[PDB]
């Protein structure tokens, strides 16, 4: 657990729709008129 | 063929009236390709100094002189260009601007950075760049072994412990010992990846005894199901 | 890709599973995959190719 | 000499100190980048122009703060000695 | 977060090495 | 161009609407 060349790393080298469609699912099996 | 530092040559020897570069045209403007105009704030000005001071009991065997005492004149002009330019800046400045602590702060915390070659942060496979990291890493190495063994702190807490004469105060080595962690974990690099390699290759080349979303898939129960079938003997 | 992977089996069923459920809310479209497999001029061409081998065949 | 911050005084003096050390960071990343060492001689000119101007607004207008962070320690060269006992061989 | 830290009081001034404290300047 | 303190630079440093009105007709 040691940052030795993790300065060199950064020296040198500088979804959300099914998320909703998962969420409208889960709207769907709560009511059974849907 | 380093003029600049062929005078420094000559004054750490204490001989630079035995030879003084031997100022011609194949010597002396062999080795600046006028004098280069040094860089230093005075490692470099003071030997000019020395060097005319020298070079003033020949007098004329040293056509160079007067390139030197030019550089002289133009020393003088910029340092009085600048008197006159600190002098119109300090009547230049707004009576009232208020400069701002937090960006100061953010001023003197990257300007305190960027001095010391390090990467500041803005708050405003590829072998080619894999030698570009391993240059600067050799680059702090060879910068720790030059400095000297014979390192000691003083800080501003021991005048409550009123040391002595022959005391031994127990912040002698607080630098010596963050100079030696430095440079031999720089050494160990390649010690900890083999380790590394030895702890991920352990613990992913099963990846399915252990970890319970992989091993409770379809596909992984059936193919380790599948592994295991004993063969079918013929009657 | 003449084999398959446990990363390509999931990644494969993963977008067979979301593309169904995105058709019940129709927030895709899924118009060219359809008409592509129908192609109706294709099924009366099929139709035709199938009506001439009637009048080669009788 | 200064042939920019006397212009510049006359308005604000904080804006060329936000805009050169950002041309200090990516000319050090052009110096990363290209395997060098040693600072070019228009970031070294450039960084002498940044010092001056924080250091009137201490020396004139004197800022609330200037504000301390110090380690208060320094690096001082101790004395070394060999030991007096003579070498076995 | 666990972050190495940067050593300035050991670090050599790079843009005018001159200004660098009396054990560090040789 | 003194050095400044570890500890004090590591203290300084429409996708919704188009489901949820499929979601209200089936």
């Amino acid at each position: 657990s040691l940052p030795i060349e993790d300065n060199y790393i950064r020296e040198v080298v500088g979804s959300k729709l099914m998320e909703c469609v998962n969420d409208a699912v889960q709207t769907l099996l709560q009511g059974d008129d849907k | 063929l380093q003029e600049q530092s062929e005078l420094m040559s000559t004054v750490m020897n204490n001989t630079p009236t035995t030879v003084a570069a031997l100022a011609a045209v194949a010597a002396a403007s062999e080795t600046n390709g006028t004098i280069p105009k040094p860089r230093s704030s005075a490692q470099l000005e003071q030997l000019l100094y020395r060097y005319r001071a020298i070079q003033n009991h020949p007098k004329e065997n040293k056509l160079e002189i007067k390139a030197i005492e030019d550089t002289f004149r133009n020393i003088s002009r910029d340092q009085d260009i600048y008197e006159t330019k600190l002098d119109t800046l300090r009547k230049s400045i707004d009576k009232g601007f208020q400069y701002d602590e937090d960006l100061l702060n953010k001023h003197l915390v990257a300007l305190q950075l960027l001095e010391k070659d390090t990467d500041v942060p803005d708050y405003f496979g590829d072998p080619d760049t894999e030698i570009r990291i391993s240059a600067r890493i050799s680059n702090r190495i060879n910068e720790l072994e030059r400095l000297p063994a014979n390192l000691g702190t003083y800080s501003l807490d021991d005048c409550l412990e009123f040391i002595t004469k022959d005391d031994l105060s127990s912040r002698m080595d607080t630098f010596k010992i963050k100079a030696l962690v430095e440079l031999k974990s720089l050494k160990l690099l390649t010690k900890q990846k083999s380790i590394r390699q030895k702890l991920i290759n352990n613990v992913a080349s099963q990846a399915h005894h252990n970890i319970p979303y992989l091993r409770d898939s379809p596909f992984t129960a059936a193919a380790q199901r599948s592994v295991q079938i004993r063969s079918k003997v013929i009657v | 890709y003449n084999n398959v992977t446990l990363k390509n089996l999931t990644a494969f069923q993963l977008l067979s599973q979301r593309e169904n459920i995105c058709e019940l809310l129709n927030l895709v479209e899924s118009t060219e995959r359809h008409n592509s497999i129908i192609n109706p001029e294709r099924q009366r061409m099929s139709l035709e190719e199938m009506k001439k081998m009637l009048d080669a065949l009788k | 000499g200064d042939d920019e911050i006397e212009n510049f005084r006359n308005g604000t003096p904080d804006k060329l100190v936000s805009d050169s050390l950002l041309k200090l960071k990516r000319l050090r990343k052009e110096r990363i980048l290209n395997k060098v060492l040693k600072p070019t001689t228009e970031e070294r000119e450039l960084y002498f122009k940044v010092k001056r101007i924080l250091k009137e607004v201490i020396l004139a207008k004197k800022v609330s703060k200037v504000p301390i962070n110090n380690v208060r320690a320094f690096p001082v060269l101790q004395t070394n000695y060999n030991g007096s006992i003579p070498v076995v061989r | 977060k666990k972050e190495f830290p940067v050593n300035l009081t050991i670090k050599k001034n790079v843009y005018d090495s001159a200004q660098d404290f009396n054990a560090l300047q040789d």
